[PDB]
């Protein structure tokens, strides 16, 4: 019940840290019960990721183990949430990772949340800024969501800043709206504007709120 | 163990570990000790004279500081997984035990090579990426399916082989049967046709589909009470079977 | 030569922690000391080393160690105990001609790799169970008697069609895949034709464009619809005979 709810983050983190593939059914069971929407899944995943990050920092688990956990989460996600891309759409959006990073689960969750509220969505894990710009132009998409890697280190922040700057430095993407997450979105809001992003989502589950703000202005 | 000369001591350490680093109290790499019997790491001498922190990732810097700052002589640290940056910008992991040496408070780092594990990790990440790229292709195809089915003037109904219930259809089929979409989705297909029952109907359509140059089946729709003709086809989707029925007026 | 002087107990502990298993073996072949989840191995001390090696490994150890001299380098040999394999690096110590065997267990790396391989296989199999929409799309398009052609708005080329459309256009399906759609119709050009289609689709008028198909020489009526499909911009043409 709500007892189950209170225990979900701890139970999931344990399962993911020990035998994620062998106990994948239990992982799925917990997420089925406590993640009725992709936004709920995002809240639970991000909480677990903080715990896994700390465990890795204290050497209680290895990067290999985090990799197994992440694969199991991806499998669990696809057993539960897989919305059609909406045909009656409020707009088009592209979710991308930063070159040199693989936010596969985070980008998938971003796409689920955006599809759930009516956005026609595509997802790209681009090789470069140029390749991403090409995809934006071909799909005629003017809104870009940069998916953060919750289980990768702080080098991604400077990488994302260089990424956003590089995008803004171009002249072939006029009017592009850019949303960023992770640590960059957690700064005081005044700092956010300098980076070149139009809005930040401080947690993955706050992405719809951020997109709604950008779409308004 | 008997009495040991310094050169021999160095060689024993260098060959007991897969790789070992001697780092000054200040944090400068003093020596990279190669095990010649272990797969090469390439030239790492360039690390010598440079701060250890130059060759570690940010989380590994913090982890090194965490396990070394309070580390006193007498016992090794807990094992620490550190991620290195190679001179050629290669990134590789080593699991180290740290020892504080009492004579000069240097830290000797005794390593186990994790490169083979990292290689297989990269294969798994690549497969995760490939699966999600294919997932997105399926989403394109699902929209194509939706549009083709809905726009098609050819009346079509899709039925689950397992339950015998309608799983999809288009408006053209709905109009012939005499029902709206939401009422027909989930409905037992046999009960849409007068005189039919699930067992015999499903078996009849399944056998008929499995023949060549089959004739359409005459049915009488329960709702519209219109005489219709049905042509069944059977295919496998996601492990289970679907029955696709094309429906035409008999008159 | 940067290491400071190291006390003997420390040297022992550095070796013990760096290696997975180390054996000090007397000149005469007796295990003097074992330093190591391996099992106790306490019983090995005081026993001849050959008693704890397979016969193949006895032969290998004897060959690699007989010519091994102090201060003349070290030698690596893979040995199996009475079975499990260990990479041993052998040094002969000068004080007493004992042999120090520095062992690396490569089983853990192997098992960790197997975990990752099995995870990959399981993940790939999970996605195998959800590839249904491409199949549904193919079957519905193929079975449908309503003539339809799907065109990439990005490239202006046919991406798919059914046999009913093929008949009207005048070629088999496989020959029309990839064809520029405007060039199938006499007097049409890519730019102006796509504009015509896009404009009509937005009007939702569905009042058809009259074309003459090049291959079949049939006059046709084309009704366009435009849609987005997970990042792909597509044009669907429904086709009917005109004359």
């Amino acid at each position: 019940g709500r007892s189950g709810r209170a225990k979900a983050v701890a139970r999931l983190s344990d399962l993911l840290s020990t035998d994620p593939l062998g106990r994948l059914t239990e992982v799925e069971e917990l997420l089925r019960a406590h993640a009725p929407t992709a936004a709920d899944f995002a809240r639970l995943f991000e909480a677990c990721a903080e715990r896994l990050t700390r465990a890795l920092a204290e050497d209680r688990i290895s990067r290999m183990q985090v990799t197994l956990a992440y694969s199991a989460l991806q499998m669990a996600l696809r057993r539960i949430h897989h919305l059609p891309d909406p045909q009656k759409s409020v707009g088009a959006v592209l979710v991308a990772g930063v070159p040199g990073h693989k936010p596969i689960l985070e980008a998938a969750l971003a796409a689920e949340m955006l599809r759930a509220v009516g956005w026609s969505t595509s997802v790209v894990h681009p090789e470069s800024v140029a390749a991403l710009a090409a995809r934006l132009k071909t799909s005629r998409t003017s809104t870009l969501v940069v998916a953060p890697s919750l289980l990768e280190g702080t080098e991604q922040e400077a990488d994302t800043l260089r990424f956003v700057s590089a995008l803004r430095a171009r002249t072939d993407l006029p009017g592009l709206s850019i949303l960023v997450g992770g640590r960059l979105a957690q700064l005081p809001p005044s700092k956010l504007k300098d980076s070149g992003a139009d809005a930040g989502f401080a947690h993955l589950a706050l992405l719809p709120a951020a997109l709604a703000r950008v779409a308004s202005s | 163990l008997p009495s040991l000369a310094p050169d021999l001591v160095r060689d024993l350490i260098a060959t007991a570990a897969d790789i070992s680093l001697l780092v000054s109290q200040e944090g400068v790499v003093r020596e990279v000790m190669a095990n010649p019997h272990h797969p090469s790491f390439g030239q790492l001498s360039e690390w010598e004279g440079r701060p250890l922190e130059e060759v570690l990732t940010a989380e590994s810097v913090a982890k090194f500081r965490l396990r070394s700052e309070g580390l006193e002589p007498g016992r090794g640290s807990v094992a620490v997984e550190l991620n290195h940056i190679d001179p050629r910008s290669f990134e590789f992991p080593i699991r180290y035990i740290l020892h504080r040496l009492p004579a000069d408070r240097s830290i000797l780092m005794l390593g186990r090579d994790l490169r083979p594990i990292a290689e297989v990790q990269q294969q798994l990440v690549a497969a995760q990426l490939a699966m999600e790229r294919d997932y997105e292709t399926q989403r394109e195809m699902e929209t194509r399916y939706r549009v083709v089915l809905d726009v098609s003037r050819d009346p079509m109904v899709l039925v689950s082989m397992s339950t015998g219930r309608i799983v999809d259809l288009n408006s053209a089929a709905g109009l012939l049967l005499g029902g709206v979409r939401q009422d027909l989705l989930g409905a037992a297909i046999a009960q849409e046709f007068e005189g039919r029952r699930r067992g015999e109907f499903m078996e009849t359509m399944t056998n008929l589909a499995a023949t060549e140059s089959a004739a359409p089946v005459e049915v009488l729709a329960r709702r519209s009470q219109k005489r219709l003709l049905v042509v069944p086809r059977v295919f496998r989707a996601a492990g289970e079977r679907l029955l696709l029925c094309q429906i035409d007026p008999a008159d």
